[PDB]
């Protein structure tokens, strides 16, 4: 019996029975690393979004992009609000970026021990609030 | 008198149509060892002895009672039961696994990734072997640290996200962090066709570096790291 | 019984047992071309043989120079000469080869200054036939080499077509007309039952350890394939020669290696003297493991224990370097902390001589071939073989020596598929079992399903290992060795009265334990029955009404005009046991040991001689 | 054997490394040049992030054929669409320029 034969024979088994499966995102222990990494595809399927909605509407959309800004400055009777737009904008870019960084310094093996994950992770995090609030106010 | 309570999880398959549910038990630990295996004999001695799982060793290097307490996976027989005794133990099965009946998953699938890795020593001519014992420097023995001692308990695995959405073609951590093992054995002439043999989409590739596996495993390894390592070594293998 | 599914299967050789000795037996019965099945209660892994630590001695060299004859004689005087020199020669010279082997395979040995195989100094060994001092000849993978010699053996053997029956319980032995046929099994998966025959059986299922209280032994050791050979008729040997290993640690009994020892640890009493120097001048804490945990023993009684109830003693280590202990002694490191709370750099251990080893087992040639006793003299059972910690072909005799057993394994493993390979051929005629045999077996299951009785399964082994644990202890007297005689015996009629919950199929663990048991008391009757008959003080038994060592001369003086002793009035054999399962009575006969070795040209016989360290 | 998923690997971290140093040098220096650079790099490690979404979650046979179709479609629009925002508008970095200082 081969490793390939010992798999298929695993599934036709398993799911041709009544086993259920045993619970695991209901269970499992959240850890910042954790939570941290699927704010990373979070922060990055939402930048695509933004990317394609933007791009997509330079095509599909009438009138220039300035025209589109009278638009926006139409609407507004705000101005702290208008830092909560900018804010909003940039804390998911900024966390992406921080934390990307992080990524890579992983690839290059480092930094892969839990005590600098944690670390690590913090750093990220208190890198992401000051560079957003710092951004925001430009 | 100091009664600690367990909710364990709990599957007959032989009653008909019977659905997962968690059982409390109630056990005085002045007569109970310290660890969670202990708890779980005691019960299932005194108790219920309905209850099913898998022991061997009770010194953690068998890795048959690996489990999920307390939302964490580790190996029962390891783990010391919490003191406290106004918390309530939670007992489950390894995560995203069939389960066979009570705590005890089908590790079918877990054993046969291991096999596909070729888990031994492999050299190019092989007809010289058993009589020379084969030399390997302290230094190159050394490299071997923290990935000989692996337990194939599957805790890393089986907490792995990637290995629970695509548990079929990804390997996982510990069958990963074994394929290293055997990479930088000196000794091995086969080092390039075992990178060679992670060159799709899913063996390897589907580790995003969650690192839940290196947090989690009982004996302190580190198959997060190794994955790294190999991710590395597949990047800069030439021919 | 119409209630279970039989399903047969049909193999060249069937192996019981994935432990050390049974991989190497299984892969090396496919290597050689034989169409072979495994069947395992555990999967492979998780056989005992990874709890294993110390290492594995082989005559290698590698430290000072060597000679296997060396290692030779300190086996057999380890053996307290019940040890059956033939085996032991073909071991002790096969001991580098099968190392080596083992090298080559993958195993990842700890390394020396020259990049070989680096060797420990260990309890019981010496050079220059006992004149040369201390030997460095225990091969180790740092303090895991049981764990490591267990995962390249079932590394290897996936490169052969072996069929594995993982997590099957096998029940007892395909017996008919005194040849073996194969085995029937459980398969814990589904209920099934299974039919496995084979032209030879291998029963390579390890020890009993758990017929005490206390030991270093796995949950499953629970001597299987001692009560298949029982129920089958066929006798057992030495079975009353336990082991008690010197360090185990205080609370769960976990085994704390010898190899502390042997790179330089040492057991300390009450009062802080280095007491082993007061029981062995020249050994020390490196002296036999009977000679050492009795002595431990006796530190006790005198008042000198050490905990708040004063009852046990310390290992100390915290003198030898750090970085030694880093390197050499991690596992320890690990599970001194975890068990007993003790950082092992700082404090020492608290340790206990605890049950660990069974010398006792299945009666075996040098071949590994099944022996049964026919009027006075050695018969082999056609299609049985035995090897490891389940087998007794005495390598070990009345002591084994520290880390000899993980030699004993692959040896003896490789030595079952050989004598297999060279007597009959792959394809053979297998012969043809009758079509509702091992019927007995499945109505023993039925009946152990449904137990409707008074004392629950749990309570029952509890009384057993508790009444074996103060009645078959380190010191033995004849009038408590008889009232746990009779103990015993109550507790067999008591196996009519247990009763079982789960009346399921899949993974009835409640059942299984149940078979477990009706398989540890049949360990239990014979070993306390043997050893009270044996009225004598010889290695791990050791007599306090007969603490002479009885041979058929007395070997102290000159051998000349002595009167030689007939041989029911002296104790220089092998105690085989029966039991008749129904009344669970025991009775017991005797055979000789053998003192020739294979070549007296190439390993002269070393006689019977005054053994102490 | 032919290393297409290492190579694939190590092109995706070598577009990070280009988009990290992009973002500094698009502030530092806004110009013609950066506009079309900054969407190359832009879709391009986008889609090789949806990539990978799609390759974890999308189970099936015929899906996964749909879904990378679907992507490559919504990718190839969106590099356009930044193209032609960079030739008859404003393009990415004075957009933004102006976007901030509203
Ligand atoms: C207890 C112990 C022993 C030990 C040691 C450390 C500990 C904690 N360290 C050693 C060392 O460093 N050096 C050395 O030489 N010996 C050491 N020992 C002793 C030695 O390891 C043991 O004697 C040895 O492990 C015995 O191995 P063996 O191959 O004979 O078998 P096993 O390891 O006990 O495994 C048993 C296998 O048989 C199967 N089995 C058992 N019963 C059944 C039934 N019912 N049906 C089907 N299969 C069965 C098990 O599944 C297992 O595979
Ligand atoms: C796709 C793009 C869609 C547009 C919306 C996304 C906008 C988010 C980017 C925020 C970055 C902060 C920029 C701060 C700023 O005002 O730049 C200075 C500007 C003022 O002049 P000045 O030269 O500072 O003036 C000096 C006079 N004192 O001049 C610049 O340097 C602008 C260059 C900035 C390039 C960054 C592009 C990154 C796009 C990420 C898209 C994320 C989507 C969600
Ligand atoms: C210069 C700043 C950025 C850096 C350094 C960076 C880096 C990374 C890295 C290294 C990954 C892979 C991490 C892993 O191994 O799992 C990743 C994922 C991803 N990125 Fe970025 N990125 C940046 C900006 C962006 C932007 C602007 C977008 C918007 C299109 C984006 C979209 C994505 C997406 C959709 C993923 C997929 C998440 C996943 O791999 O599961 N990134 N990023
Ligand atoms: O972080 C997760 N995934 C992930 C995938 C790719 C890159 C980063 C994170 C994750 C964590 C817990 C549960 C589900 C998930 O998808
Ligand atoms: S790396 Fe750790 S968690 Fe994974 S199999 Fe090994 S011992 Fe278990
Ligand atoms: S938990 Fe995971 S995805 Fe990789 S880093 Fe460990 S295997
Ligand atoms: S039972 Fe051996 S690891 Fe817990």
């Amino acid at each position: 019996t081969t490793a390939k034969e010992e798999m298929e024979r695993f599934w036709n088994k398993n799911l041709g029975s009544n086993r259920p499966l045993s619970p695991h995102i209901t269970i499992y222990r959240w850890s910042l690393p954790m939570a941290m990494s699927i704010c990373h595809r979070g922060t990055g399927i939402a930048l695509s979004a933004g990317v394609s909605l933007f791009g997509l509407s330079a095509l599909l959309l009438p009138g220039n992009f300035e025209s589109h800004l009278e638009l926006v400055k139409s609407l507004c009777l705000g101005p702290t609000l208008i830092y909560t737009a900018k804010f909003g904008i940039v804390f998911p870019l900024m966390y992406h970026t921080w934390n990307g960084i992080r990524h890579l310094i992983w690839d290059l093996g480092k930094g892969l021990t839990i005590p600098q994950l944690t670390q690590s992770g913090v750093v990220v995090l208190i890198l992401t609030v000051l560079s957003s609030v710092g951004l925001a106010a430009m | 008198p100091r009664i600690k309570k367990f909710a364990i999880y709990r599957w007959d398959p032989d009653k008909t149509g019977d659905k997962p549910h968690m059982q409390t038990y109630e056990i005085d630990l002045n007569n109970c060892g310290p660890m969670v295996l202990d708890a779980l004999i005691k019960i299932k001695n005194e108790i219920d002895s309905t209850l099913t799982f898998r022991r061997s060793c009770r010194e953690g290097i068998c890795g048959s009672c690996a489990m999920n307490i307390n939302g964490g996976n580790t190996l029962a027989c390891t783990r010391r039961i919490d003191t406290n005794l106004d918390k309530v133990s939670k007992i489950y099965p390894l995560p995203h696994m069939y389960v066979i009946k009570d705590l005890v998953p089908d590790l079918s699938n877990f054993y046969a990734q291991y096999k596909s890795i070729e888990p031994y020593l492999k050299k190019k001519d092989e007809s010289q072997e058993g009589k020379q014992q084969y030399l390997q420097s302290i230094e190159e023995r050394e490299k071997l640290d923290g990935l000989y001692e692996c337990i194939l308990c599957a805790c890393c695995s089986t907490s792995c996200p990637s290995y629970w959405w695509n548990g079929d073609k990804y390997l996982g951590p510990a069958v990963l962090m074994q394929a290293y093992r055997w990479m930088i054995d000196s000794r091995d002439d086969f080092t390039e066709e075992r990178l060679a043999k992670l060159q799709d989409p899913f063996s390897l590739y589907r580790c995003h570096t969650i690192m839940n596996c290196t947090g989690t495993c009982p004996k302190g390894l580190n198959p997060g790291k190794a994955i790294a390592e190999i991710k590395k070594m597949m990047a800069t293998y030439k021919e | 019984s119409t209630q279970y599914p039989v399903v047969d299967h049909e193999f060249d050789a069937v192996v019981v047992g994935a432990g050390g000795a049974g991989l190497r037996a299984a892969f090396g019965l496919s290597e050689a071309g034989f169409n072979t099945a495994c069947v395992t209660k555990l999967f492979p892994t998780r056989s005992h043989t990874v709890a294993a630590q110390g290492g594995i001695n082989a005559a290698l060299g590698n430290m000072e120079e060597d000679n296997w004859r060396w290692h030779f004689y300190d086996t057999v005087k380890g053996s307290d000469w019940l040890g059956d020199q033939d085996a032991i020669h073909y071991m002790t010279e096969q001991a580098p080869a099968s190392v080596v082997e083992l090298e080559n395979y993958g195993m990842p040995f700890s390394r020396t200054e020259d990049g070989k195989i680096y060797q420990r100094a260990f309890g019981g060994q010496s050079l220059k036939f006992g004149k040369g001092g201390q030997a460095h000849r225990c091969c180790c993978v740092a303090d895991r080499t049981g764990h490591s010699l267990l995962h390249t053996l079932y590394g290897r053997s996936l490169r052969y077509d072996t069929s594995y029956f993982v997590e099957y319980f096998a029940l007892d032995l395909l017996m008919e007309n005194g040849e073996c046929r194969g085995v029937i099994a459980l398969c814990i998966e589904d209920g099934s039952i299974h039919r496995i025959r084979a032209r030879n059986t291998v029963v390579a299922t390890g020890g009993y350890g758990r017929t005490y209280f206390s030991c270093t032994s796995a949950h499953t050791s629970t001597g299987d394939g001692t009560a298949m050979v029982t129920r089958a008729g066929l006798p057992c040997q030495d079975l009353e020669f336990v082991q008690f290993h010197p360090t185990g640690i205080y609370g769960a009994g976990c085994l704390i290696t010898e190899g502390c020892r042997g790179e330089g640890g040492i057991l300390i009493n009450s009062q802080g003297e280095r007491f082993m120097e007061r029981y062995a001048p020249v050994a020390k804490d490196l002296a036999s493991r009977d000679v050492v945990s009795r002595s431990m023993t006796l530190e006790i009684r005198e008042g000198r224990g050490c905990g708040p109830e004063k009852d046990h003693v310390y290992l100390q280590l915290h003198h030898l370097p750090p970085e030694q202990l880093a390197v050499r002694l991690p596992g320890i490191s690990e599970t001194a902390m975890i068990f007993a709370g003790v950082d092992v750099t700082k404090e020492p251990i608290p340790v206990l001589p605890t049950v660990h080893y069974n010398m006792g087992g299945i009666p075996t040639n040098y071949k590994g071939q099944v022996l049964r006793h026919v009027n006075g003299q050695d018969q082999v059972v056609p299609g049985l073989y035995a090897c490891g910690e389940a087998a007794c072909a005495s390598v070990h005799g009345a002591n084994r020596l520290g880390a000899n057993s993980l030699l004993d394994l692959v040896v003896f493993g490789r030595a079952c598929a050989l004598s297999i390979a060279e007597s009959c051929r792959p394809g053979d005629k297998v012969p043809s079992i009758k079509p509702n045999a091992g019927e007995e077996s499945v109505m023993n299951l039925d009946k152990l399903r449904f137990a409707n009785g008074t004392i629950r399964t749990s309570e029952l082994r509890l009384s057993m290992q508790k009444s074996m644990q103060s009645h078959a202890a380190v010191f033995r007297v004849g009038s408590v060795l008889q009232e746990g005689c009779e103990k015993i015996l109550r507790l067999y009629g008591d196996l009519q009265h247990l009763k079982t919950f789960d009346r399921g199929m899949v993974w009835n663990t409640d059942l299984v334990e149940t078979l477990e048991l009706q398989n540890l008391m049949l360990c239990a009757l014979q070993t306390i029955y043997g050893a009270e008959a044996r009225k004598e003080s010889r290695g791990a038994h050791a007599r306090e009404d007969f603490k002479e060592r009885v041979d058929e001369y007395d070997y102290s003086k000159p051998i000349q005009g002595q009167q030689k002793k007939p041989f029911q009035e002296h104790w220089r054999k092998h105690t085989l046991s029966y039991v008749d399962v129904k009344t669970g009575k025991v009775s017991l006969e005797y055979r000789p040991v053998i003192d020739k070795t294979l070549n007296e040209a190439d390993c002269a016989t070393v006689p019977p001689a005054i053994r102490s360290y | 054997s032919s290393k297409a998923a290492s190579l694939h690997w190590t092109g995706e971290r070598v577009v990070s490394v280009l988009l990290l140093g992009l973002l500094p040098a698009a502030y530092l220096n806004p110009c013609s040049a950066m506009d079309y650079s900054l969407a190359a790099a832009l879709t391009l490690h986008g889609h090789w992030g949806i990539g990978q979404v799609v390759t974890d979650y999308v189970r099936g046979d015929a899906l996964q054929k749909a879904a990378k179709a679907g992507l490559l479609a919504l990718s190839a629009f969106t590099f356009a669409g930044l193209c032609y925002f960079n030739y008859h508008d404003v393009g990415i970095c004075k957009a933004v320029a102006m976007l901030w200082k509203l």
